[PDB]
């Protein structure tokens, strides 16, 4: 006559960490055309509201 | 005379209402307007300004 017993306890603790970084650079020719008046329109509002418009 | 009084009330109100003026729109202290009016009121066949006064 043979009797057996058996126990077991497991305990697993895990940790993850994932860091992602991306930089998608897109070259459109349209964005180059819109560059033109970007700086100039700064001094079109200066001209209209601070300086004399008659010769 | 009641019918005549009402017409005169309308005729006189039209005389006092009918007054014409020229109105310049610009910034509240843009000294160009004063110069522009001074030229325009006197003789001024040709007046030179910039695009921002927009006479039309």
């Amino acid at each position: 006559l043979r009797n057996g017993e058996s126990d077991t306890k497991r305990n697993t603790q895990s940790q993850n960490e994932m860091n992602r970084t991306g930089l998608t650079k897109q070259y459109l020719i349209d964005n180059l055309q819109k560059l033109y008046s970007m700086r100039d329109t700064i001094f079109k509002t200066y001209d209209k509201e601070c300086f004399l418009h008659i010769w | 005379c009641d019918e005549l009084a009402e017409i005169i009330l309308s005729r006189f109100s039209l005389i006092m209402q009918s007054k014409f003026s020229k109105i310049f729109l610009s910034d509240i202290q843009d000294e160009t307007i004063n110069q522009f009016i001074n030229k325009l009121y006197n003789g001024a066949p040709f007046i030179k300004t910039d695009k921002y006064i927009d006479p039309e």
